[PDB]
This record gives C-alpha cells, structure tokens and sequence, in this order.
RNA sequence: GGGGGCCUGACUGCGAGGCCUGCAAGCCGAGCAGGGGCGAAAGCCGGGCCUAGUGAACCGGUGGUCCCGUGUGGAAGGGCC
RNA sequence: CCUGGUGUUGGCUCUUGGUCGCGCCUGCGUAGGAUAGGUGGGAGCCUGUGAACCCCCGCCUCCGGGUGGGGGGGAGGCGCC
RNA sequence: CGGGGGGAACCUGGGGAACUGAAACAUCUCAGUACCCAGAGGAGAGGAAAGAGAAAUCGACUCCCUGAGUAGCGGCGAGCG
RNA sequence: GCCCGGAUAGCUCAGUCGGUAGAGCAGGGGAUUGAAAAUCCCCGUGUCCUUGGUUCGAUUCCGAGUCCGGGCACCA
C-alpha cells in the first residue's frame, strides 16, 4: 500500500454502470452498462514545529488536522 | 408625508399593520365611518384564478339575509302568474317577451335578466342579440333562467348581493350596513365568505382567496381575516 | 466555522469576537496566520476562564476603591503651610495634598487623576474632586492654614 | 336490392350444442335472465348481405374497483374489471 | 478529449440581471365640457391653497391634458344634476 | 526484542474472465466460479443483539436435518432461490 | 409525445390597450419615358394555418384543432 487515507481507508473498488430509466414515468428499465471504475479523495498538509507535512486525506483530514493542531 | 384628504382623521383611525377579522371590521368600519348620509360599506377582493380562460369565471349569488331596496336591476321576463310571483317578489324591471321586443327596439334598464322557461325562448333568442356580452341575456345556471322568477326576484328586493370577478379576478358586495349591528355585519361577510368559496372554480391553484377585504364606499379599507 | 478570535474583530480589532468563515478559508487562511482558534472546550473555555478574569479584575478594582473611598471621604485633611492669610508662598500642589495623604497620614494616592487645575493656595480648606477609580471619585475636605 | 317513419341490442349476464384444428386459434348458435326498441300485434334486434379491414406474451397507461398491504391505522405500492 | 455542479480553491472590489415584498408614477381606435386602463363602493366632497382666479416650479405625453408641489388671501369650486 | 522463509488441501480478505445456457445475443449466464495476490493457522470464519419476530416470544456464534426450491429475483425468459 | 419556432393577398415580412391594416418587390391605369431603362403618380390589391372562446369591440389576447422546421425522451 502507499495511497488509502492517513485517517483511515478510503482506497479501492467500485462496479457500476446504467444505461437508461423511464420507469414510474411510462415503463420499464432500458437495462445496461456492464462497467467498473475506481473512486476516492484528496491531499494536503501543516508543521510539526518548524518543518512538516500531512498528505493524508480529504475530510477525515479536516477533522484530523484540527485534532493534532489541539496536540 | 402629509396627504390629499380630511378623511385623514379616518385614515389615522386607519391603522394598516393587521388584516384583523371579521366582527372586528364590522365594528371599527361602522365607527370608521358616517359622513354625509349613514356609510354604504362594501366587502371586496381578488383570487387566483384567470377569467381569460372563463373556465374558472364565476359569479352568482349567495343569500345574504337582511331587508334590501337598492343595487343591480334585473328583468323578470315571463308571462301572466309570473309577472305576479317576481314582480311582487321584488321586481325592477317586469314584463315578458313583450318586454324583450322593447329592449329590442331601445329599452334596457336592467343588469340581469331573470325568465321563467315559458317565454326564456323569446328572452334569449330575441334578446339574445341584444344583452349580448353585456350581462343582460338569461343563462340556466348564472341565477338568469327558471320559474322561480318571484323567489329570485324576491331575494333581490329582501336581500341579494350577487358575485361576478370582474376583468383582473375580482367581486365586490354588500355583507352589512354601516350603523348595522357589528355581529351582523359578520354574519353577512360570512354568507358572502361561503357562496363565495363554492363558487371557487376548481381551475384554482394555490392562495384561492387572495385578499379577502372590507372597505366601505368612500371610507376606510382594510383587509379582514374571514378565519375569525 | 465557529473561529474565535484573539487578535481580530473584522481585522486586527482582537478579542470578543467569533465568526465564520468557512473550511480552507477561515481556515489557512485567516487563522494559520496566527489571529484565532477554533471552539473547542479548549478555545470557548478560555473565553470562559479570561472573562471570569477581567469580570473578577474589575470587581476587585472597584472594592479596593471603596475601602479607599470610605476611608478618605471619611477622614478630613489637614495641612500645614507657610504664608499670611491669603496664598501660601508656593503654591498649593494637589500633588502636595498627596505626599501630605500619603505618609503623613496612611492611604497614598497617585497625583495626576484629581481635582486642581492650577496650584491652588488661596489658604484654609477646599473640599474638592479627585476622581481615583474611573466613576467613583475621592471628595474631601482639605484645609492647610498657615502653621503660621 | 330502391324509398319513407319511428330507434338503439354495433345490449351485460350467457349459452346447450356443432363447423373446421393435433397446439392455440378462428367460426355457427336455439334458448333462460336483467333491459330495452320496430308493430296492435303473429315476432325481428345481442351491427352491417355474407367469405379478407388482423397480431400471443411480456412491459407499461388510463376510466374502475374498493380485493391485498409484508406489526396496526393509512400509503407508496399493488390483485381482478 | 471537451464540458455545467461541487470539494480543497482564500481576499477586497466595479457591477449587471430575474424575482417577490412595499412606494411612487402611467392607460389618448371613437361621441365623449374631456388621453374613462378596469371592476367595486357610489352625491357628495374641502378648506395648514383662507382660492379652480391668478403665479411659477416638479413630472409624464398622441397639439390638448393628466399629476405633485411653493405662493398669492377674502364663501368659493367641483363631483351631483 | 520482532519478522521475515516455508508448506499437498482446508481458510479470510484483497482483485477478479470468456466460453456453454438463455438452440442467435448485447440485460442475463456460468459467478464471485477459474486464476494473480496478501496474509493469520493448525484451522482459521464467525462469535453476547441499534438481532429475531410479532406470541404481551425468543434469546451469542458456527455446522447438520428441515425449512418451499415455496417466499420470490428476472429480454418475469434460461434460469436463479 | 415534450418544449422553442413559421405559415395574410403573386413574393417577402409588419400591432401588448386589440379594439382603425397592410407595407417593401411584381400586375392594371398615367405623367418625366424625345428611346427605352430608369422614375415618379396612382389603382387593383388582403382570414394574420382551422376552429370556438375571454373579447362592446382583440385576426397580434384564451383553449383546442393542421402542415411544417430545430433540440430531448418513445415503442423497448
């Protein structure tokens, strides 16, 4: 690993896909998108005490980098 | 910030912050105001609708109970029995189809027509091209065609008002005198609230009754709140 | 964003003050600076225990004024000068008045805040202003005569 | 088949019993019921003078209905017409 | 690849549009003292102009005129009819 | 101080496919199956309820028989369950 | 099927109180046309796609009805 989160795991999966709706509207589901893909966040960072970093992740970070700014 | 009326006294009676209620407005109307003669106060107001489209135009006539002498003529066309039971009743204008080729030829002095289904043929055809848009030709369901040419009549001398909104979605009319007890002037705003609201076309989306209001003639004006 | 603010109050207008303004923004930008913290027990505490404080600072001032205010609105003052029976030869100093309170008597007060605009020495007593603690001002009844 | 009068059965409930057909089809129908319409009526009328103008099943719509509802009241939703 | 929203992607600011809330101001096809925008109340209204006589000044135009103000004073004007 | 390095099959999670069926085949299907991986074991897995289920009922988790192949999921089709 | 859009005389386009209609280019009649061209004068010259409706009165205003054009989702 070198790319989940810092503050916990958001790195991995995703299947998926569509095609097209008119359901409740008129009919059924014009069925189909047999598709996979990936999914996630993004970086940033502050100081230690004079020279630093972070990296982390998105949100968690937000919350987090406030955290250790109390200490 | 000083303006063009005496009737500023009144106006300073006038104190437009609440849309009050009913009672309420019978009472402060009547005391708002009494100048030359005793007030003619009136009721007023707008709905949503959109009389272009008639298919919400409305108009009509709830009973408003209270003794009556005043306000929009009406033709009560028929025949003999008829003349007697709608003439009496409280008639303006009294004939029939006699009355109709007049019209035709240069006499019309009434708002509304009222016939009975015996000479309603005459009145419509023959007067059809007459009253025209104008509001004088009788309709089977506009309070203008039937036999009950006295009981209509009738109401229109012991008590009528009617309804019509008029271009922009609008009625006007009486629900109390103005030296007329307060609790009365409710009761008929009331009569009125309710024929009103039946008449409320289902072409209706929303805020119905818009502004539901009192005024008098010349006077005050201020909204009323028909809940209380 | 609840930013407290130390330094600040819409700019550097310190203390009394929180705003938002929003994440990043308020953020690393308007607080990495070095002017605000976030709430917090931390950050609303401390508001808490330094207004405690000055509601506690002021208090004690006033007190103190009073013990002061009694004392001395109390007592009359008397002093010694050196002239006929009009002004003394040099001047009355207020500030005299002072040294005189001071350790001629017990309580000691600062010179400048009082009552005398000019060097008063007219002789006798004067009863006047010094306003000592900033709406509760020291009155008193001062009389130096020539100790002849 | 050509003309006039009056009128909706070009009705719902349905049908026994047969045409053909292996499937499903499609097709013929006295007579019982409610309900009317043409004569006064003996009776004809459940589209036309007849043999072609036709299409499963799914899916979904609308006018019902007022059967079902995933504890119960309702309701999304949904069963039969 | 291109491309609305939205997240890090913070600051001051010039501004311009739709909308609803209230205020103001408007309405000349034609007979119509008259540029009646409707539909209601509906013969009376008013005197901080002591007035429609006169004065200018504010404003909107299809000559006119409508409207809002400052003044000048000696029961007057108009809506009615 | 610890690991790492292994290991027939069992095992958890990581990632994850065409055939063939649907006598075509694009939803669907085989299937979360084959296979690449990381890793704890001697077996891990799961394992004391924001559960079940509607009776004022049960009571950790796991595996067997039954629960219906019904309840149902769906080019409601092959099928799956 | 949805929404935007065009349809009045031979050709082309013109009005929100509507409340009174055509106008630019061709066709007939008349002057400058000594020739014409050209120009002016004139006239003929019209439901504003269908239909009722609000409308005293609205063709540009209310609803529905054609043929057509541009951009979405329809049957699966």
């Amino acid at each position: 690993m070198k790319e989940g989160i810092h503050p916990k795991l958001v790195p991995a999966r995703i299947i998926c896909g569509c095609g097209n709706v008119i359901e409740t509207y008129s009919t059924k589901p014009e069925i189909y998108v047999e598709v996979c893909s990936k999914c996630h966040p993004f970086y940033t960072g502050q100081q230690r005490f004079v020279d630093t970093e972070g990296r982390v992740e998105r949100f968690q970070r937000r919350y987090g980098d406030s955290y250790r700014k109390g200490r | 910030p000083k303006h063009g009326k005496r009737y500023r006294a009144l106006l300073e009676k006038v104190d437009p912050n609440k849309i009050y209620t009913i009672d309420e407005a019978a009472h402060l109307v009547k005391e708002l105001a009494t100048a030359k003669f005793d007030e003619t106060v009136e009721v007023h107001a707008k709905l949503g609708i959109d009389p272009r489209r008639s298919d919400q135009n409305v108009r009509g006539t709830v009973s408003l109970p209270h003794g009556l002498g005043k306000q929009v003529r009406v033709l009560a066309i028929a025949k003999g029995e008829k003349i007697k039971e709608a003439e009496e009743a409280g008639a303006d204008y009294v004939g029939g189809e006699e009355i109709i080729q007049k019209i035709l030829d240069g006499w019309m002095d009434f708002d509304a027509v009222v016939a009975t289904p015996d000479v309603m043929g005459a009145v419509g055809s023959k007067l059809g091209r007459i009253l025209g848009p104008r509001g004088l030709l009788p309709n089977p369901k506009a309070g203008t065609v039937g036999f009950n040419i006295g009981e209509i009549i009738r109401e229109i001398k012991a008590g009528r008002i009617e309804f019509r909104n008029d271009k922009t979605g609008a009625i006007h009319a009486p629900v109390g005198k103005a030296s007329f007890p307060p609790e009365k002037l409710a009761d008929n705003i009331r009569a009125f609230i309710r024929a009103l609201e039946a008449h409320k076309p289902e072409g209706a989306k929303g805020t119905f009754l818009r502004s539901v209001y009192v005024t008098t003639t010349m006077g005050p004006s201020v909204r009323i709140n028909p809940h209380s | 964003m609840k930013v407290i603010l130390l330094e600040p109050l819409e700019n550097l207008g310190d203390v009394g003050q929180v705003v938002d303004v929003k994440p990043g923004y308020a953020r690393n930008y308007l607080l990495p600076r070095g002017l605000a913290v976030l709430a917090t027990e931390s950050n609303l505490k401390a508001l808490e225990a330094r207004i405690r404080a000055q509601a506690k600072r002021l208090a004690e001032r006033k007190a103190e004024a009073e013990r002061l205010k009694k004392i001395l609105e109390n007592l009359t003052l008397t002093i010694p000068v050196r002239a006929g029976e009009t002004k003394i030869y040099g001047s009355v100093t207020a500030k005299d008045i002072a040294e005189a309170l001071s350790r001629q008597h017990g309580v000691t007060i600062d010179p400048k805040r009082l009552a005398l605009e000019k060097p008063i020495k007219e002789l006798g007593e004067y009863v006047l202003t010094y306003k000592p603690h900033p709406e509760v001002p020291i009155q008193l009844k001062v009389s130096v005569v020539a100790q002849e």
